[PDB]
Parts: C-alpha cells; structure tokens; sequence
C-alpha cells in the first residue's frame, strides 16, 4: 500500500492518531521529546492516504509524512 | 500554406511544452546539487524566486496594458 | 542554560521550515536533552495556521 | 511623414471619416425639433466631434491609409519630429503617479510594521497618517533614490524567506 | 463618533473614498476637457 | 405600438450619447426591457406625478422597513416561541398577506 | 441644571455646559472627541459670524431698495454688480481666495497651536493675533475691548452664538422664501404684516401643491 | 493592429514561459512543500492541509501551461 | 441549431457598433471575457498559485514592501466558488446581451 | 540656526531645529533633508540652481529694462534664440550646444569631485599649478579664484549674513524665472511689458483674466456677464 513515515521532529501531541480514521498510527514511548511519545505506523497497509495526520501535524515541517503509490483494495477505500 | 503553418506552429508549441516539462523532470528526478555546486545551474536555482517574479511582472504588465488598449479601442 | 536566552530574538536557518531566514522569539529551551529543545514563537502564522515551532541548537542564530 | 504616414491635416480618409460621422450625426437631427433637449444634446455631441477632429489635426498627428490617427513610439523619432506629445511625456506622467502610489504604499508598510500587532492596520486603516504620506509623496523619486543609496530600500537576503529548492 | 470613525477608517475609506474621489476627478477631466490623444499642453 | 419604452438616461460624459437611442416621442435614452411601462398601463397610471408619489411612498416604506428591522432586533426582539408559532404564521400569511393583498389588488 | 433643547431630556456627556449656547442638542454624537469638539466649535463660530454678516448685508440692501435707492435683490446682486465693478470676475475671486487663504491658514494654525501667531512673525505683533479661547481671538480683533470682564464676556458669548444661530435660520429662510416668492425679504415681511391671515407660506402657489 | 496582436503573442509566450519556468524551478522544492522531490514528478496533491495543495506538482504546472500554449498558438 | 440560431442571429450584436445597441456588444464581449476568465479558477488548484504567491512575496520582501497580512492563495472551496460565480456571470451576461440586442434590433 | 519660520505654528522637522544653515526657515514638509549627506547634496543643488537663476534672471531683466528705456534694441528672451540663430555672424546651434555641454561637463566634474571628496581638487601638480587654491571651504562655497575681490575671508557674521542674502535672492530668482517662463507661456509677452500692464491696469491684467492660467474661468465670466 502507501508508505507512512514519522520523523524525529514529532513532539508527541498524540493528535495525529485521533485524526486518522483507519487506526494506521500509534503512539510509542520515546526519549527525544518532552512528551516522551512518538508516532508509529504498524498498520501502514490499511492506510488510504487521506493526509488527515498531515493536517493535524503542528510541526513545521510535518513530522508524519504519507506518500502515495501502489494502491490496493484497502488503500483505495473500496467496499466492493 | 495555412494548414502547413498551423500544423507546424501547434507542433512547435506542444514540443516546447514537452521541453519544459522534461526539464522539470530533470530537476526533480536526476539533479544532484553537490555534483555541480556553485555553477550556473545551482545559482539559477538559488535565485529562482527572482526569475519567477520577473516573469510574472512582465506577463502581468503585458496582459494589463494589452487588454487595456484592446478594450479601450 | 545550553541555548539562547529566553525572550531573545533568534534567526532560523532550517531550510524546510516555513520560517527560514526569519526572526522568532524564544519562549522556552528544554534542558532534558531532547532532539529539538529550543521553542520559538513567530508573529506570522504558517500555512497550517500555527505560530510556534521547535528547532535544534544549530538551527538558531542571533540575527544581525 | 514617417513610416509612410500622411499628416492628419492633409489626409483625405480623415476628412472622409469626419464627414461620415457628421452625416450619421445629422441623420438623427431630422427627427427632433430644433428647440428640444435631445436636439441640444445632439448639437453638443456634434460640436464635441468637430472640436475633437479639429484638435487632433494640426497637433503633430499622422494617419495612414485608414483615416485613423497613428502614434509614434520610438523616442528620438518622436523628438526630431514633433511627436513627443504622443507617448514620450505621458510615459513619465504615468510613471510619476505609479511611483507615487508605490512610494506611499511602502511608507505606510514600514510605518505600520513598526507598530504592535501590525496586521490590523491593513484592515483598519488610519486616515491622518495615510493622508500625511499621501501629501508627502510628491518627491517620490528623490526619496526612492536616497533609500536605494543608503541601503534601506532593499533588505539582506539573510533576512528574506527563501525557497529551499 | 469615536466608534463610528473607527468603522469609517476600515474598508470604505480605501474602497469607497478613494474610488469615488479618483473616479469623479477623472470624470470631470474627461467632461470639462474633451477627449485628448496627444499631450500638446 | 410605435414608441419604444425607455426609463434609463445616460450622461453625455464620454461617448455615451450614442447610447441614448431614438426611442421615439421626442425622447432619447436606453430602450428598457423590464416591461415597467406595460405594468404602469395595467394599473391605472397616467402622469409622472403618480409615479413620483409611488416612488416617495416606496422610499418611506423602505425607511419604515429598515427601522422595523432595527427595532425588532436591537430594541424589541421576539423570543423563540414567537417564531415557533407556525400555525399563527401560516394563518396570518395565508389569510392576511396573500389574501388581503389579492383583495386589495382586486379592489 | 440648565435649559436644554428638549425639556426633560438627557444632555450629552461631552456637552457639560461649558460652551456658549450649550443646550445639549447633539443626537448624532458629533464633536465627541476634544479635537473634533474644538474643530466643531470653530466651524460653528465662523459659520455664525459669516451668517450674521451676510444676513445684515442682505437686510440693509433690501431696506435700501425698499426706501427707493437703486439696490438690487439679495439674489443676483453680483450679476449686476460685476457690470459696474472695476474689478472683473476671476481677478476678484482669486484676490479673495489669496487673502482668505492667508487669514484662514493663520487662524487654523492658531486653532491647532494656541498662541502660535502671537510670536511676532507677522509684522511683529505679539499680544495681538494671539487667541484667547477656542474660537475667540483677541488683541487686534477686540479694539473697544468689552471682553475683559468675565461675566460680560460670557454673556456676550451667549448672545453671539444665539444671534448667530438665528442668522443661520435667517439665511435658510431667505433662500427658501426667495425660491418660494421671487421677492425681497423686506417685501415678504411687508406682505406678511399687511395681510397676515391670507398671505403666508401656504398661499404662495409653490411649495404647497 | 499587427503590433497589438504581436504584443498579444508576446504576452502568451511570456505567460507560458512564466508558468513552465516556475514549475521547473519549484519541481523539487517550494516553501509550501520542501519535499516535492520525494513525491515524484506526477503526483496529485498533498491534501487539504496547509491551506490546500491542489495542482502543486510540476506535472500540473505543465498541465495548466498547455492551456496557455494552446491559447498562444 | 448553431448556424440558424447563434449565427443567423447575433449579426446585430457584432454590427451594433456606432449605434444605440453598441453597449450590448460591449456587454457581450465583457461577458465573453468573464466567462473565459473563470476557467482559470476552475481547472487550476491552490498549490501552484500558493507557490506563485510565495515568489511574489519574495519579490516584495526584497525591497521591503511586504504586507503585514501574509498573502495567501484562495481556498479550494473559495476557488471553486470564484470560478462558478465568474462562469455564471459571464454566461448570463452573454445570453442577456445577445438576446436583448437581437430582440431590440429586430423585434 | 533657526531663523524665522516658513509657516508659524507648523511642526518644524527634527533635522531643521538645531541645524546651522543659510536661509533655514523649516520648509521641509516632505522631510527630504532628514539624511545629512542628502541635505548636503540638496544644498549644493539649490546653490547651483540659484546662482544660474541669478544669471538667467539678470539676463531677462537688465536687457529688458534697457530695452524699455530705449537704450538698446535687444529683444525679449523668448525670441532672442531665434534672433541669434537667424543672425549673420552666428556660430551654429550644434557647435554652441556642444561647447556649452563640454565646458559645463568639465567644470561640473570638478565641482562633483569637490563634493564627493572635500578638497580633492587641490591635488598638487594637477591643474597647471593653479589648483592649490581649488580647495573647497564648504559645500557649495569653493573660494579661491571664485572670490577674487576678497569679500569672504572676514568674520563669520557677515559671511553667513551674505550666505543668507545669497540664498534669499537665489530663491527669489528661481521663482522669478519660473514666473518668466509661465508668463511667456500664458501672456506671450516679456516680463517688463507684463509689469507695465499690471502697473497701468491692475484689475484687467492678471493671471485670472488670462484663460491659459486657469481654464474655464473665461467661460464663467462670460456666463456671469450674460
Ligand atoms: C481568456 C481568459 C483568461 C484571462 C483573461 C486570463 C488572465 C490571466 N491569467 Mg489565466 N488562465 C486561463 C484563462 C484566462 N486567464 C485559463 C483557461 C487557464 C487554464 C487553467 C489559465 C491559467 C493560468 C495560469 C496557470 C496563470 C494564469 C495567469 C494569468 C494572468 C497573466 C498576466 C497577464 O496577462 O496580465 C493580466 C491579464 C489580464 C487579462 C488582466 C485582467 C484584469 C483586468 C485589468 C480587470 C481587472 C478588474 C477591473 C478593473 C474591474 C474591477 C471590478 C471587477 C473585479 C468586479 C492574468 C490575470 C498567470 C498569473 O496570474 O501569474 C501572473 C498564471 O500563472 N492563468
Ligand atoms: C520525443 C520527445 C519525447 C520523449 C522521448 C518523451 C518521453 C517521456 N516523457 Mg514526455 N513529453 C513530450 C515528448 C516526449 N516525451 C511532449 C511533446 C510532451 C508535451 C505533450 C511531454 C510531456 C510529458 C509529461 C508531462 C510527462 C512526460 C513523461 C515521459 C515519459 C513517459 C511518457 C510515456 O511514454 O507515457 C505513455 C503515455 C501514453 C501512452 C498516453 C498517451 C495519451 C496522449 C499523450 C494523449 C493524446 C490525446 C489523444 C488521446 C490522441 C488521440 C486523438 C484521437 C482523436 C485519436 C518518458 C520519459 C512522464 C514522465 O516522465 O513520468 C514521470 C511525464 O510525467 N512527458
Ligand atoms: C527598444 C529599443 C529601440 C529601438 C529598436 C529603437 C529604434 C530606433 N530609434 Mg530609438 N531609442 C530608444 C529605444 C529604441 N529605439 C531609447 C530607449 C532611446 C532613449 C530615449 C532612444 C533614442 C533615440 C534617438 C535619440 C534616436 C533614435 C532613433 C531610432 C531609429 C534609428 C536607430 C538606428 O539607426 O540605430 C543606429 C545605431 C547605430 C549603432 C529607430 C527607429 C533615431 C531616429 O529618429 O531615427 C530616424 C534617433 O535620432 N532613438
Ligand atoms: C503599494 C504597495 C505595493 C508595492 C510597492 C508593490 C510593488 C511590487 N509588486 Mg506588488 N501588489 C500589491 C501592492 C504593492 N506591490 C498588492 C496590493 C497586490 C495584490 C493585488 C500586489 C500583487 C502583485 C503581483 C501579483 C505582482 C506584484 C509585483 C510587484 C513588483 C512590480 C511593480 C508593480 O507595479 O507590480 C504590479 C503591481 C500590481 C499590479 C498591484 C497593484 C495593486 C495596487 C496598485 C496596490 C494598492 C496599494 C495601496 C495603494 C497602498 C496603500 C497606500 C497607503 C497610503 C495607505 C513590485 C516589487 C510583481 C512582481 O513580483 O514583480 C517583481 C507581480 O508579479 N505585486
Ligand atoms: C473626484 C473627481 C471630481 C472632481 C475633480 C470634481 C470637480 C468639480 N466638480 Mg464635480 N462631481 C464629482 C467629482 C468630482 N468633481 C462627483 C463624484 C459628482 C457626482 C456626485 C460630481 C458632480 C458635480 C456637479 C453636479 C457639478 C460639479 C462641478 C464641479 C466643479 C466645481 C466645483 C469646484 O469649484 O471645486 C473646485 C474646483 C477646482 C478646479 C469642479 C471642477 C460643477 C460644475 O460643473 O462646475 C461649475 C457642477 O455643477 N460636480
Ligand atoms: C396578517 C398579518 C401578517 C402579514 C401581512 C405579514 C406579512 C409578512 N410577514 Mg409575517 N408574521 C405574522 C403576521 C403577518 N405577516 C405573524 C402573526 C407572525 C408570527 C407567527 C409572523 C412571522 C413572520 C416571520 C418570522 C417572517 C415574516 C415575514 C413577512 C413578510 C414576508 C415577505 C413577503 O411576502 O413580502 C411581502 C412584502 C411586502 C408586502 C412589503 C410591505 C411590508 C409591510 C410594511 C409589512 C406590513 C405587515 C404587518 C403585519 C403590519 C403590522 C405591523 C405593525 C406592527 C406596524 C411579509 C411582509 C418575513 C419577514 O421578516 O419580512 C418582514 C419573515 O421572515 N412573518
Ligand atoms: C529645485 C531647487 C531647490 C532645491 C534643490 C532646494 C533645496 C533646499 N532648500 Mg529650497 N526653495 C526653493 C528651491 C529649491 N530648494 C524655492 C524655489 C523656494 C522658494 C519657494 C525655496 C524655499 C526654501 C526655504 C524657505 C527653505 C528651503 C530649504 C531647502 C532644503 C530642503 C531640502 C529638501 O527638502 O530637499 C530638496 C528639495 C528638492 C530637491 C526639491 C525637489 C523638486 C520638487 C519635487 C519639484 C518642485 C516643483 C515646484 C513645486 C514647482 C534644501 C537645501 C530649507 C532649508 O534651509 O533646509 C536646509 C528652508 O528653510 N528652501
Ligand atoms: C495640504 C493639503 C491638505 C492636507 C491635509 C492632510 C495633511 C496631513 C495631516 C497631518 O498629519 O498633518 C500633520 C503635519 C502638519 O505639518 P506641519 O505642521 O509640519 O506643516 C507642514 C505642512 O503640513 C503645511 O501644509 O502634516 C505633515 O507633516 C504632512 C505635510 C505634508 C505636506 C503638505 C504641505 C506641502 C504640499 C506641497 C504640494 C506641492 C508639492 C510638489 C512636489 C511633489
Ligand atoms: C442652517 C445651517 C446649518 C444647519 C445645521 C443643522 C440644523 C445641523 C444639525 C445637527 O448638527 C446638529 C446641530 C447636532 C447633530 O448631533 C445633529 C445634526 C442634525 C446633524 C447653516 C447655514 C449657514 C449659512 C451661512 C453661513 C450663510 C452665509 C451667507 C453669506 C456669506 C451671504 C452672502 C451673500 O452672497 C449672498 C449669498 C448673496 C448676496 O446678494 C449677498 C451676500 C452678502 C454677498
Ligand atoms: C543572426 C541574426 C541575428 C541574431 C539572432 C540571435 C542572436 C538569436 C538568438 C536566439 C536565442 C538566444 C534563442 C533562444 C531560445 C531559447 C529557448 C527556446 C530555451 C528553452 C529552454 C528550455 C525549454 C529549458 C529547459 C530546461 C529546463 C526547464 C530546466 C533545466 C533543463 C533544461 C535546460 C532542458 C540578428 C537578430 C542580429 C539579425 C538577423 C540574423
Ligand atoms: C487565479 C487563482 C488564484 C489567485 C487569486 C487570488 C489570490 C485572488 C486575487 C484577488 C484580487 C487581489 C482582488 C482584487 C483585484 C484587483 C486588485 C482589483 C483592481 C481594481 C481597479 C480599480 C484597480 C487562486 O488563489 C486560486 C485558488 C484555487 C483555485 C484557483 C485559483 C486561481 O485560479
Ligand atoms: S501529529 Fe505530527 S508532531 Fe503531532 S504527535 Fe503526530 S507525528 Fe508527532
Ligand atoms: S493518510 Fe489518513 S489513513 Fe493514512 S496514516 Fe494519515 S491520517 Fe491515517
């Protein structure tokens, strides 16, 4: 499916996982930020590429990046 | 003669559009800034905003006054 | 202690940031040793609408 | 007599266009009594047309093969021949006002950016200061030249947002 | 008057006052003087 | 049947004197298209004095409507239950507005 | 506390009664800012003084014409005056414009900066050409000088502003009933006192259809 | 009239050059999107975030420039 | 339909110059302009225009005429609204000018 | 220092309050002299414009006065150029213009290099040995052979009084030459004839009665006469 990557600029506001209506992102413990949290994407193959996490990302530039390509039956949002 | 001129002019326009598109493809795909540092290409990319802004200025000025005189007449 | 003074104007040299070659005001510098401890506030919003961003020590300098 | 263009005073097509306009204007005169307001308006229109055709002639104006006056754009050719009044002086006439507008806008921009929360001054204008700059912009080229010379006109790229290519 | 003149210094001072002034100005040059083409003073 | 209707007169400022077309009747102006002359012939209207009176009455009613909006918002604003009286609104805008206007126009 | 323009009304806060003729009549909230208050006071006084001057001149000319002197109507007086005037039109209005520009810029910069013209810059006049109050100058403008006493000065201020407002109303009446009757104001006054029960603003034909 | 339509031709050439040049120079980076080089030459958009990024690629710059080329020819 | 309605008619709109209906021809061509100008807002998006605005902001930054309010491109919904409004205005005024000039110069 | 005021009660600019200048009246509403080197260049420009205005206006007036007195047949200034062009023993217009431009370019380059670097024209052995006196005393006041009668090497009081007098007569001459150009443009006659018309008939001979100066005034007068 698509490729979702999270960079070290994330500060653990844990709102990118709320804006994603597909449970692609998850919050793991970290040590590189004050909140001690980092976005991770275990269920990346379930992503469609709606870029709602990029909308919800407050960092400049975006800590979570979604790259389109290699569409599938789950990445195309198909119920048929 | 009319058909020949129109054909080769439209062909030329499409080919120039393809030239600029493939130049853009060069810039994004296989352009290495550390390979040619400080050369004409990197310097052109450095002040790209000036080139784009001046092209926008001359296009806006030409269109403004050409449409103004056409509507005036 | 390890960063710029709080409330002092700094210049951001981060290329991918919206505020590249811009001036921002430091609001807090973290002392716990994180990746981007310097927190600055800008008077102009970005396209996302936010006004604050975090940068490393090497991405901030005193403007002339 | 440049670019193969005859003067407007000695042009047959110019007079043909003038008499055609007079004829079509006098066509509408026959449908109104001479002591009527539409008749007075048509007479004023005819007088304005005659005055325009008289003033366009003997004014250093040329026309060629169409009866419509032509404008000479190259300076120098507009200097040795009496054609500067077409575009030469009105170029500076427009440029003076354009620099006036740009200079008063720049003055307002600097004098607003040095004020707390300066984003409201663009939607909430101030009239005394804008009018003060409006009546101080007559010497815009001198101020622009001195600002370019002292370096306050331009700004160091170091302080300019630059695309990261 | 303070509250009213704060409103009157918003959009209509630049969108209406300038527009009406510059317009009616140009109307009166085009009215009192006829249509010119050559700047012969 | 021979004079074209006209109700807009342009100024002689710049070249607009050609827009004041010969609509007949010793008059020049824009040939209108809204059909207002037909409406003012249907309702009995003879002179321009009656049109002047209608214009002044319309201006007075417009000022009254603007004052009504100002009053009914800033001064005496109705509550939510006043707007929710749907049956009263329907009765008053069926018998009152439409019916009374139809009767007044019939008279 | 003072007689108001409407009995039982509430006077404006910015109209506390310190001004001459302060009846508290201000429904449009004008002259609320102190700078705009001073500008409105100056405008009222200058419009007042010009109104009393013009109305007095109109009344004098109309009375002289009624006696039998060859005086014109208050309307089109200048139209027949320029035919016998040594000064042609154009030169007269521009001479007036230059003189009034000098005087009115002087009084305007005295309004913005009080006492600014009393620096001796113009012909070395210090005490004269220096303002005494908001719109009330002194020195050369007060030759007899009965404004020294404060009570008399305040009474004269109230008298001046009241007669001036009456002069505004007089000029408006002059133009209105000249358009109504096409006659002199003294002619209208004599017609009103001759036949009060019939000759009025209603039986003049126009203005009452 | 020949000179006026020549200026219209110059306007069309200038505007097509402006858009193609801007698409070529901003093909790899922009202030709205610094990482355009990682998304390929022909990608749709980046989403509704950051105000809206429709037609942000250099491919869409070429696509809009073909209209101006057609108008110019 | 084309030849016998839009070409058999509209010969008076183009030949309205020098007459009372020349303003209808002016309205016709201005409506053509506004209808054609709308397709810029309709085919295009926001990212290209935002980047062009960024270049213009750099140009105004070079000589310090940067506005305090940051210039931004129109929103995608805003751009669609502008495009549809200019398209409708151009088409409506085109048909208005053509219909009125044809029906006045003939009927 | 601060001598007089162009407008009493006006807010004088901050760069004119304590500035030692000749003829300083606070007249800078546009604040073009806020920068010091800007003010120096404008002072030099005003000085050269004023001095050539003295020369020009004297050429307007003294031959005109002597023509009115009948001493010489020297014509008015607006046709004097055509008179000399159409003369017999006349240098051609191109030669005269090029000689004037060459000589003025030379002397103005001298003055320019004095302005940018003060006293730089006193470089030894550069102008036939006479350049030792080419050192500039002040901006626009060179001295040397430019004061051969020794009227400037005295106490500063009469010196800056004379500077004030020079700038006053120079501003007057500049407005006077603008007037000469305007009153040839409108009336079409010499300034002495215009002064004679204004003295003999002041009301009927003015800028307002002439329709070129204020267009539309003649129509107003004609409508008021009818
Ligand atoms: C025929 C229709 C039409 C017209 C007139 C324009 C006009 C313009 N487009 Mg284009 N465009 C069109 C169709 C059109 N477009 C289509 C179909 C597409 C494909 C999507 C594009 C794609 C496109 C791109 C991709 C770009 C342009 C750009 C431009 C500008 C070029 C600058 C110029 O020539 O000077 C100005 C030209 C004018 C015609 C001026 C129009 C304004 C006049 C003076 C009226 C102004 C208002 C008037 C005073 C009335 C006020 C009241 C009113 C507002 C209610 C100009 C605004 C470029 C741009 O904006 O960058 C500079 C650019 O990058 N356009
Ligand atoms: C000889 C010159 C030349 C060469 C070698 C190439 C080669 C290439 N270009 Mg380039 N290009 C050219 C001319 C050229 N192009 C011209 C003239 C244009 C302007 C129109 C472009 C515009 C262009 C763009 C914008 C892009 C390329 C891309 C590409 C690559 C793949 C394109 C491809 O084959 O897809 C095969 C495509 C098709 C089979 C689709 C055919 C449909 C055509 C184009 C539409 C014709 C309309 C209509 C249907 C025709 C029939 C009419 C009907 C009535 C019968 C390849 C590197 C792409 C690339 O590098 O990928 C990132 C890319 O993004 N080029
Ligand atoms: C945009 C460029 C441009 C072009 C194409 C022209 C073209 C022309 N100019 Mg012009 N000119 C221009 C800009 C331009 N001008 C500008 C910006 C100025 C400064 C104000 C002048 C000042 C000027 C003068 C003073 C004269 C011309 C003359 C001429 C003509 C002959 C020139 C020649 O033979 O060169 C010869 C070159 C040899 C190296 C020709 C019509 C001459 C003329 O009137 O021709 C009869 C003439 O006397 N030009
Ligand atoms: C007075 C302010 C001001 C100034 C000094 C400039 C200066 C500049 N602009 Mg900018 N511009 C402005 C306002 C201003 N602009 C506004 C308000 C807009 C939005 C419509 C733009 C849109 C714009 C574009 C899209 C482009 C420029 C470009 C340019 C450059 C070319 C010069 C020119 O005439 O462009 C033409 C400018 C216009 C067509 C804009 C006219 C709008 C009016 C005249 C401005 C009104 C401002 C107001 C009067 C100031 C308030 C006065 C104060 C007393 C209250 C130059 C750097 C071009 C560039 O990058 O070249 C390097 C370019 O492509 N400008
Ligand atoms: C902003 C442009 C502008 C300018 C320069 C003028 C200037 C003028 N107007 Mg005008 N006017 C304007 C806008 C303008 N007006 C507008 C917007 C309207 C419509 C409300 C009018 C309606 C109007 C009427 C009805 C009349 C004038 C008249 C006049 C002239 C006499 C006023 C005077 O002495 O002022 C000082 C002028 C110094 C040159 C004067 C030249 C009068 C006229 O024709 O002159 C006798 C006249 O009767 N104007
Ligand atoms: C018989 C009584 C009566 C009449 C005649 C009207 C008439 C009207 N009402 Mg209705 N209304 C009524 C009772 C009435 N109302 C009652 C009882 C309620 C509460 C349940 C409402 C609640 C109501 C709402 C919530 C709204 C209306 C609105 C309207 C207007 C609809 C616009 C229209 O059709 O254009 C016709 C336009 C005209 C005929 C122009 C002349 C308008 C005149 C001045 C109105 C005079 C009618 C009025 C009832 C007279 C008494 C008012 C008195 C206090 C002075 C119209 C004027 C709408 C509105 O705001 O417009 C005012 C609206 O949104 N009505
Ligand atoms: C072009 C000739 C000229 C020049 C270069 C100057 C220059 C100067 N004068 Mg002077 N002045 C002049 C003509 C001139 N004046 C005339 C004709 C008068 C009489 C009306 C005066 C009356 C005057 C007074 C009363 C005072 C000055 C002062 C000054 C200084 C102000 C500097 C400034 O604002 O920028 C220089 C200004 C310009 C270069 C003008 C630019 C040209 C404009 C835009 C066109 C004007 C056309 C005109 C309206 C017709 C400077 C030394 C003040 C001083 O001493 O300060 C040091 C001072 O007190 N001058
Ligand atoms: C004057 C017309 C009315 C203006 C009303 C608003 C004034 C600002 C309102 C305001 O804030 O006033 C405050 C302040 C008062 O000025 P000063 O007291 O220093 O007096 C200088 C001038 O204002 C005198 O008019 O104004 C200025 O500093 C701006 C002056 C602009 C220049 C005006 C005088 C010079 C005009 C020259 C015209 C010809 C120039 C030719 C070459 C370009
Ligand atoms: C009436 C008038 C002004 C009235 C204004 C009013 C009611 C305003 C009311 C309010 O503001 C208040 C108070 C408070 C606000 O909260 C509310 C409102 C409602 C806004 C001015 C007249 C002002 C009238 C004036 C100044 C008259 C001047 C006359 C002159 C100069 C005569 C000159 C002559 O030339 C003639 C005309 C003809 C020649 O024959 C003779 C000579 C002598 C030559
Ligand atoms: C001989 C002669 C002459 C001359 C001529 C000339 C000198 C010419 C020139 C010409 C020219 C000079 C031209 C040019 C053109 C150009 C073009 C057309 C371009 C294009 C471009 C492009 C398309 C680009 C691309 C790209 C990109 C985008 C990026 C990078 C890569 C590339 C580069 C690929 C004369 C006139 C004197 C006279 C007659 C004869
Ligand atoms: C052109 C364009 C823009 C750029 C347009 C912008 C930023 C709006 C510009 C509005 C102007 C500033 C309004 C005023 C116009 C003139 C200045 C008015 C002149 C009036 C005279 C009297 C001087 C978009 O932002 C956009 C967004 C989404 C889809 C398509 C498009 C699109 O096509
Ligand atoms: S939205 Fe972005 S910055 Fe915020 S927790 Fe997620 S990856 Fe980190
Ligand atoms: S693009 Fe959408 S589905 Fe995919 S990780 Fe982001 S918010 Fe979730």
């Amino acid at each position: 499916a698509h490729v979702v990557k999270i960079y070290d600029t994330c500060i653990g506001c844990t709102q990118c996982v709320r804006a994603c209506p597909l449970d692609v992102l998850e919050m793991v413990p970290w040590d590189g930020c004050k909140a001690a949290q980092m976005a991770s994407s275990p269920r990346t193959e379930d992503c469609v590429g709606c870029k709602r996490c990029e909308t919800a990302c407050p960092t400049d530039f975006l800590s979570v990046r979604v790259y389109l390509g290699n569409e599938s039956t789950r990445s195309l949002g198909l119920a048929y | 003669q009319a058909s020949l001129y129109t054909h080769h002019q439209y062909i030329a326009g499409f080919i120039m559009c393809g030239a600029f598109a493939h130049g853009a493809i060069f810039f994004i795909r296989d352009y290495d800034p550390e390979q040619n540092k400080g050369n004409v290409l990197a310097r052109v990319l450095d002040h790209k905003e000036a080139i784009i802004s001046h092209l926008s200025w001359v296009s806006l000025f030409l269109g403004f006054h050409t449409l103004g005189l056409y509507v005036h007449n | 202690e390890i960063g710029p003074k709080r409330g002092s104007l700094v210049k951001v040299l981060r290329p991918e940031s919206y505020w590249y070659n811009q001036v921002g005001k430091v609001v807090s510098v973290d002392q716990s040793g994180i990746r981007y401890p310097v927190v600055v506030r800008f008077e102009n919003q970005n396209y996302a609408g936010v006004s604050t961003n975090n940068y490393a020590l090497d991405e901030v300098t005193d403007p002339p | 007599d440049i670019a193969g263009l005859t003067p407007c005073s000695e042009s047959k097509a110019y007079n043909k266009l003038e008499r055609k306009e007079l004829k079509v204007l006098d066509k509408r005169l026959k449908k109104y009594e001479p002591g009527s307001a539409p008749y007075l308006a048509l007479q004023a229109t005819k007088e304005r047309t005659e005055n325009r055709f008289k003033t366009y002639a003997k004014q250093g104006l040329l026309c060629g093969n169409d009866g419509l006056p032509h404008l000479i754009s190259d300076p120098g050719l507009a200097l040795r021949f009496n054609h500067a009044g077409e575009v030469f002086i009105p170029t500076f006439g427009f440029l003076y006002v354009a620099g006036y507008i740009g200079h008063v806008g720049r003055q307002y921009i600097i004098l607003s950016k040095e004020d707390a929360k300066p984003t409201d001054k663009e939607i909430i204008l101030d009239v005394p200061l804008a009018l003060k700059l409006a009546f101080q912009g007559w010497a815009w080229p001198l101020a622009s030249i001195q600002e370019l010379r002292n370096g306050s006109l331009l700004e160091k790229d170091e302080n300019i947002t630059v695309s990261p290519r | 008057m303070k509250d009213f003149t704060t409103y009157l210094s918003t959009a209509p001072v630049v969108g209406l006052g300038w527009a009406i002034f510059t317009s009616g100005l140009l109307i009166e040059i085009n009215r009192f003087f006829p249509d010119p083409l050559v700047f012969s003073f | 049947t021979h004079i074209k209707p006209s109700a807009q007169v342009v100024w002689p400022i710049v070249g607009q004197e050609i827009l004041n077309g010969d609509v007949g009747g010793g008059f020049q102006g824009i040939q209108i298209t809204s059909g207002f002359f037909q409406l003012w012939r249907a309702s009995g209207i003879t002179s321009e004095l009656q049109l002047y009176s209608t214009a002044i009455g319309g201006l007075v009613l417009a000022a009254a409507c603007f004052f009504a909006g100002w009053f009914h918002y800033h001064k005496a604003a109705p509550k939510l239950e006043w707007f929710q009286n749907v049956e009263s609104m329907l009765n008053h805008h069926l018998a009152g507005l439409l019916g009374l206007g139809s009767l007044a126009w019939a008279g | 506390d003072r007689p108001l323009w409407s009995p039982g009304s509430e006077p404006p806060a910015w109209l506390d009664g310190s001004l001459a003729g302060d009846y508290g009549f201000d429904p449009l909230h004008l002259s609320e800012e102190p700078e705009m208050r001073k500008w409105m006071v100056q405008a009222e006084l200058v419009h007042a003084r010009w109104a009393m001057l013009g109305v007095a001149g109109i009344l004098f000319t109309s009375i002289a014409a009624k006696t039998g002197a060859p005086f014109p109507d208050w309307y089109d007086a200048g139209k027949e005056a320029i035919k016998t005037s040594p000064a042609p039109l154009g030169s007269l209005i521009f001479t007036e414009l230059l003189l009034f520009g000098w005087v009115e810029t002087k009084r305007l910069y005295d309004l913005r900066n009080p006492g600014s013209q009393g620096d001796g810059s113009f012909l070395g006049i210090t005490d004269g050409l220096k303002g005494k109050e908001n719109g009330y100058p002194g020195g050369l403008f007060d030759p007899m000088g009965m404004s020294k006493n404060e009570a008399s000065y305040k009474e004269a201020k109230v008298k001046e502003i009241k007669n001036g407002r009456l002069a505004m109303l007089a000029f408006v009446g002059f133009i209105a009933q000249h358009h109504a009757t096409h006659k002199s104001p003294i002619d209208n006054l004599l017609d009103h006192v001759a036949d009060p029960f019939h000759v009025t603003f209603a039986t003049n034909g126009v203005s009452i259809p | 009239g020949d000179f006026l339509v020549h200026h219209a031709i110059a306007l069309g050439l200038h505007t097509t050059t402006l858009i193609l040049v801007k698409g070529a120079l901003d093909a790899r980076g922009s202030k709205l999107m610094p990482d355009k080089k990682d998304f390929g030459y022909s990608f749709p958009c980046d989403g509704p975030g950051r105000g809206g990024t429709c037609d942000i690629s250099a491919y869409d710059a070429f696509y809009l420039a073909v209209f101006w080329m057609l108008n110019t020819i | 339909w084309l030849r016998d309605f839009l070409w058999a008619q509209s010969s008076q709109v183009i030949q309205s110059y020098g007459s009372a209906l020349s303003a209808y021809g002016l309205m016709f061509l201005g409506a053509h302009f506004v209808w054609a100008f709308s397709l810029m807002f309709l085919f295009s998006g926001r990212g290209y225009w935002q980047e062009l605005i960024e270049s213009i902001v750099w140009a105004h930054n070079k000589l310090r005429v940067a506005p305090s309010i940051q210039p931004r491109a129109l929103s995608i919904t805003q751009g669609r609204a502008v495009g549809v409004a200019h398209y409708l205005l151009g088409g409506i005024a085109t048909t208005w000018s053509f219909f009125l000039a044809r029906i006045i110069a003939v009927g | 220092s601060m001598q007089g005021n162009w407008l009493p009660g006006s807010q004088t600019p901050a760069h004119l309050k304590d500035l030692k200048m000749a003829g300083n009246f606070g007249f800078d509403p546009l604040n073009l002299g806020a920068e010091p080197q800007a003010l120096r260049w404008y002072q030099q420009a005003e000085l050269v414009h004023s001095r050539t205005a003295m020369m020009g206006v004297a050429g307007i007036l003294i031959p005109g006065i002597f023509t009115k007195l009948g001493a010489l047949n020297v014509p008015q200034w607006y046709e004097a150029g055509k008179v000399y062009i159409e003369g017999e023993g006349a240098i051609p217009f191109g030669t005269l213009l090029m000689t004037t431009l060459f000589s003025y370019a030379f002397v103005e380059g001298k003055r320019w290099q004095d302005f940018r670097k003060p006293g730089s024209q006193a470089e030894p052995g550069t102008f036939f040995g006479l350049e030792s006196q080419f050192k500039g005393t002040e901006n626009g006041y060179p001295g040397g052979i430019f004061d051969p009668l020794g009227y400037s090497k005295t106490s500063p009081e009469k010196l800056d009084e004379l500077k004030l007098k020079e700038i006053k007569n120079g501003r007057l001459a500049m407005v006077a030459f603008l007037g000469f150009a305007g009153q040839y443009g409108a009336t079409g006659k010499g300034p002495i004839d215009n002064l004679a018309d204004h003295l003999a008939d002041p009301w009927h001979n003015t800028f307002a009665e002439n329709g070129i100066s204020v267009p539309g005034l003649s129509a107003v007068e004609q409508a008021a006469a009818n």
